[PDB]
RNA sequence: UAGCCUUUAUAAAUAAUAAUUAUUAUAUAAUAUAUUAUAUAAAGAAUGGUACAGCAAUUAAUAUAUAUUAGGGAACUAGUUUUUUAAUAAUAUUAAAUCUCGAAAUAUUUAAUUAUAUAUAAUAAAGAGUCAGAUUAUGUGCGAUAAGGUAAAUAAUCUAAAGGGAAACAGCCCAGAUUAAGAUAUAAAGUUCCUAAUAAAUAAUAAGUGAAAUAAAUAUUAAAAU
RNA sequence: AAUAUUUAAAAUCAAAUAUAUAUAUAUUUGUUAAUAGAUAAUAUACGGAUCUUAAUAAUAAGAAUUAUUUAAUUCCUUGGAAUAUUAUAUUUUAAAAUAUAAAUACUGAAUAUCUAAAUAUUAUUAUUAUA
RNA sequence: AUAAUUGAGGUCCCGCAUGAAUGACGUAAUGAUACAACAACUGUCUCCCCUUUAAGCUAAGUGAAAUUGAAAUCGUAGUGA
RNA sequence: CAAUCUCUAAUUGGUAGUUUUGAUGGUCAUUAUCAGCAAAAGUAUCUGAAUAAGUCCAUAAAUAAAUAUAUAAAAUU
RNA sequence: AUAUAUUUUAGUAAUAGAUAAAAAUAUGUACAGUAAAAUUGUAAGGAAAACAAUAAUAACUUUCUC
RNA sequence: GAAAGAAUUAAAUUAAUAUAAUGGUAUAACUGUGCGAUAAUUGUAACACAAACGAGUGAAACAAGUACGUAAGUAUGGCAUAAUGAACAAAUAACACUGAUUGUAAAGGUUAUUGAUAACGAAUAAAAGUUACGCUAGGGAAGGGUAAUAUAGCGAAAGAGUAGAUAUUGUAAGCUAUGUUUGCCACCUUCGACUCAACAUUUCCUCUUGGUUGUAAAAGCUAAGAAGGGUUUGACUGUUCGUCAAUUAAAAUGUUACGUGAGUUGGGUUAAAUACGAUGUGAAUCAGUAUGGUUCCUAUCUGCUGAAGGAAA
RNA sequence: AAAGAAUUGCUAGUAAUACGUAAAUUAGUAUGUUACGGUGAAUAUUCUAACUGUUUCGCACUAAUCACUCAUCACGCGUUGAA
RNA sequence: GGCUACGUAGCUCAGUUGGUAGAGCACAUCACUCAUAAUGAUGGGGUCACAGGUUCGAAUCCCGUCGUAGCCACCA
């Protein structure tokens, strides 16, 4: 409903920024969650506007709306409000008002997702497809057993990934301060505390 | 148009002493908004949250038990002595004073009241 | 005026610059469950909140044949069910210059030690010039993720730096001309000829693709792997 | 063969390094190409010539492009050893055997060394005449 | 009006932003004023040709000038304050 | 009266000497807070601010609160 | 029971608690305590006036008691 | 087993803080309450932070006095970071320091206090415009870059096309090229006509060819090759352009310092004169209108057009 | 708390009367209607509005002054000038 | 920083040298009239500008501030 208008009470202009290159190996945003077909970016990250995901959504929505219980789950929401000066005016003078709201979408990132009742997998292919040539990245088909992109050329599955209990990590390698509380709680020094 | 080009300077707020560093009475071990570190051993604070040292020493930031979620900035009469001093032995205080072997002088101190 | 430069000096002078030690844990050995030594591991005394990472709280976005709160319809005889409309909850998933609960490296930075003394800091007495800067790389603000643009941050060079390379070249890659000499090591860059110097190996290309200034979505044809 | 994806070393396998060690653990490395798309005004414009090799047939050429490499090739631990190569000499019948060598690729600055000369400072001397 | 007119004259009045001695309005005459039309005329033009004289050119005599870092002073493309 | 001299006042582009900021098409110039600011500090531009400041707050809630009531004392009665 | 005199009371006014998030003295010092939101209710009361209620007691001290 | 106390743990700083925003604050800096109303006091302040100077900030300690507290102690205004202004000249007090011959005085000094210079380090007590009649010193304290726009193309195809997205058409969004427009940047300080044109091809005509239920024919439409040759004369306007008239096989689009002023012109733009409308108190002014109106050049080199001499043939 | 501009009735058995009485209409209700007596006054014509009959003069009115009637302006359709 | 003199009703304005709550004015109702107004009469609201004293007695004097502006001072 919002998500390519949100409703921040107090509007304000935002500076430019840089799209994340997710060094560190996300993932978030970057896995099939709601549906069984999706949509993901391919390329080096990129600035997607609201009309553009409009059109896309649009474009996807040919598709969907004949098929029984079809469904399209629109992933980002265009958060950064982009402000334009115009090509007429000279350099400087303040900042430009408010055009347009964009969304900055990492290289692996989900845009779209789909399931209908009566949905073939090679229909949702071409609905994506047609998708992502209104939109300025290069874009892939990404089922449930397609595996997660991370990098341009690199692929992970979350499944592999390991499972911690970080408190327990905590408790044997231990923070300073986490030790100074431990001490607090012992009795030689909450008995003689003397608030 | 109209521009918002308005602005106050950088408040010079770091620490302005550091840990194992020498301090004479006075010196201002920190400046900061609000006690982010609370005044510790042989230590005074003043009006803007100041940390300042109330005798010459070594400069420790260090964690006390008794106060958990509060980090410490105090001073060390010595480089020998672990500033989250150990809590019922006694305080190592400096006298800080000379006396007046010159007979005049030692008069003079005497007569002043 | 300070910053940066110069001259002459001063010491109960190393205070300067660089790094190490400093911490945590493990194993082994020796003393009294602790201490010391040895070895190994760990981005390893103190200060920090950027990247990254994250959705906690704040601010925002999405979904539920889920629950509650009321409303609009609707079927039988005001009660009731369904298809719902919003809000709230629950569960799952997401992001931000002025969100950071996790969190680097670089950084700031302390003592002693070692190394730099044909070297540094500091102080004293005196002379200046300069206050139009430029480009390159990285991280940003503005601009349209435009400018040989503009604004500052860090480093380098040019400025004031000749020499080799980059065809030619203020700012790029090497390298700092006291005067020669030209045997030996070379730097960056090169070795068919122009032009100082080359031989090989294994693959791929057939398009002169390309051969020191890489042009995109997309299309066609192959090639591997499943 | 057919259909449909992916173009990947994360997983997986293979290979290599480091800790106890014929194994385990940890780390590091290995996963497409071509063409079209293609485009303005003095004149082709990789700097220019020119560069994709070919048996018969050469004491002889066969990228001068792209990618990964080496300094003849293969094992052992920069070094040695073996292997064939190439060149040469000797002996025997243009070939065979023996042995010697080459394997340090090279060019390249006003860099560094060497080789000499000058000035300045520091530290030692020698000669000659605040010695 | 012209084959055809952003010009000219006539007329209309949302006079962006006329108006009465910073005079208002309509005439006769005048004007090397400005704009437009008709007639006549023509080398203005279609479309230039021929001719004449003074230069230009050559020989003799006299004899400038601005300019000038030094010049052994080509094209193209590239580069580059 | 008026004229002249001396003093005093009104008026003056008549006339003379001067001036007309830095930044912009009325608005900005000093101070504080956050971001920009890249985990010390500092850090700009006609950068973004739901920006904020030229202050505000005081002489006041008092007095009384142990020898007391008739009579007699004054070792506390 | 009633008359006069001399007194006494009635000026009727909130805090009764070291008060603790209604409003009021905004700088000192001493002592003490904890807010808010949301939720469930309740006379007019309704989304929005007021009042109530809404995390855990292991160990310790004292008191009574099987 | 029960009651009471002491409390501890968890949570919380989301409320509250005189006031912005940030940091801090429950050990509360927040809130209540007693006393008080004092420390919103007086002389010396080292040492630090910050820092060009001027200033600014924290502050131990020494001495005098005060308030609260049993005490320990705490208080030199406010949880902190804004709440501001130099000198000079005046003014008011206190000080007992100087007292221009001596004594008084005046006047000056010390100490405390007063009002503003917001262009806010404040030039004076006190200052606005105009010039196209202008003058001097200097500085530059279309080309180049860019490609938002513009022009052209490509991919995908919603949708028109009597039916069929792709004969022809092609929304909004996507990917490029161009340097032909309007911009932006600031390295760099004249429009039109005439004359002669050279080059490009993104082709208007002519030649070849593919597609065209939308090629029967003929006219077309669209696309590929193709730059050999050709591509207008008049009325209006300074105009390029545009409107129209009459033609043409066609009347293509650019580049060339938007080619060409040491080749011509000078209508537009343009200074001095003048008027009009508007603006201004005015001098005068205008993304206004109108009449008038100033540059010249014998060619040294390059280059090109022709013509000779010398030369090695 | 005897009532503003204004406005109603009444010259005699009339008005006035905090003087009463009756009937018609009803099953029933009079502050109304129609009738009866009782007691009983005050005032008085010259000026002007109206409205009836009289008259003078006037009269463009005759559905008779709510009469008739004049011009611009506005709406349509002709005609003829100027240019 | 000091010194003035003014601020009645919804509108306009009296009143002022003390023993007052008064005018027409525009506004809503009836009134004579083919109908409508002009004209006649219904009534309307003032803390006599916030707010205190002296005379049993002040809207008027002595004023504490509010409003909007003058004037002086200071103007270095
Ligand atoms: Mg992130
Ligand atoms: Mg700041
Ligand atoms: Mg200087
Ligand atoms: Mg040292
Ligand atoms: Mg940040
Ligand atoms: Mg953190
Ligand atoms: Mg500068
Ligand atoms: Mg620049
Ligand atoms: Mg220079
Ligand atoms: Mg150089
Ligand atoms: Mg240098
Ligand atoms: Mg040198
Ligand atoms: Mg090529
Ligand atoms: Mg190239
Ligand atoms: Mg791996
Ligand atoms: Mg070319
Ligand atoms: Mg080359
Ligand atoms: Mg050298
Ligand atoms: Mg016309
Ligand atoms: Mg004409
Ligand atoms: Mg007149
Ligand atoms: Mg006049
Ligand atoms: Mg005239
Ligand atoms: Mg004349
Ligand atoms: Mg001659
Ligand atoms: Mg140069
Ligand atoms: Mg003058
Ligand atoms: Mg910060
Ligand atoms: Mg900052
Ligand atoms: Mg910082
Ligand atoms: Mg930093
Ligand atoms: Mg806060
Ligand atoms: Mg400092
Ligand atoms: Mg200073
Ligand atoms: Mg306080
Ligand atoms: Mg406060
Ligand atoms: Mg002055
Ligand atoms: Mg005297
Ligand atoms: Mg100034
Ligand atoms: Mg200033
Ligand atoms: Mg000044
Ligand atoms: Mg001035
Ligand atoms: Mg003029
Ligand atoms: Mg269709
Ligand atoms: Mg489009
Ligand atoms: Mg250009
Ligand atoms: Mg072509
Ligand atoms: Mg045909
Ligand atoms: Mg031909
Ligand atoms: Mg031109
Ligand atoms: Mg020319
Ligand atoms: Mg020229
Ligand atoms: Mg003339
Ligand atoms: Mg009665
Ligand atoms: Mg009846
Ligand atoms: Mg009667
Ligand atoms: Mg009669």
């Amino acid at each position: 409903k919002h998500e390519y208008a949100p409703r921040f009470k107090i509007v304000q202009k935002k500076q430019k920024g840089r799209v994340p290159v997710r060094t560190g190996g996300s993932i978030k945003g970057s896995t099939l969650q709601f549906g069984k077909y999706g949509l993901r970016l391919k390329s080096e990250g990129i600035r997607i506007s609201a009309q553009q995901l409009k059109e896309a959504d649009n474009a996807i929505m040919r598709y969907v709306r004949p098929l029984n219980n079809g469904h399209l789950w629109r992933r980002l929401c265009t958060n950064v409000a982009v402000c334009i000066k115009g090509n007429e005016t000279r350099m400087g003078k303040g900042k430009g008002g408010f055009d347009h709201w964009m969304v900055r979408v990492p290289t692996g990132k989900i845009l779209f997702e789909i399931n209908g009742d009566d949905l073939h997998e090679k229909v949702a292919r071409e609905a994506f497809r047609k998708a992502g040539t209104k939109l300025p990245g290069v874009y892939e088909f990404v089922s449930l057993d397609s595996l997660v992109r991370v990098g341009l050329h690199s692929f992970k599955n979350p499944k592999d990934d390991p499972v911690k209990n970080f408190y327990d990590e905590n408790a044997k390698k231990p923070s300073k301060k986490y030790l100074n509380i431990l001490k607090s709680q012992e009795p030689q020094y909450k008995l003689f505390r003397g608030r | 148009s109209r521009t918002s080009m308005k602005d106050s300077a950088g408040r010079r707020l770091g620490p302005k002493k550091y840990e194992g560093q020498d301090v004479s009475t006075g010196e201002i071990i920190m400046r900061q908004r609000g006690t982010k570190f609370y005044p510790g051993e042989n230590v005074g604070i003043g009006k803007d949250h100041s940390i300042f040292a109330l005798e010459p020493g070594v400069v420790r930031y260090y964690l006390d038990p008794f106060h958990p979620k509060r980090k410490f900035i105090g001073v060390a009469l010595r480089r020998d002595l672990k500033l989250p001093s150990p809590h019922f032995e006694p305080t190592v205080r400096r006298f800080g004073r000379f006396e007046l072997t010159n007979k005049r002088a030692a008069y003079k101190e005497e007569n002043s009241i």
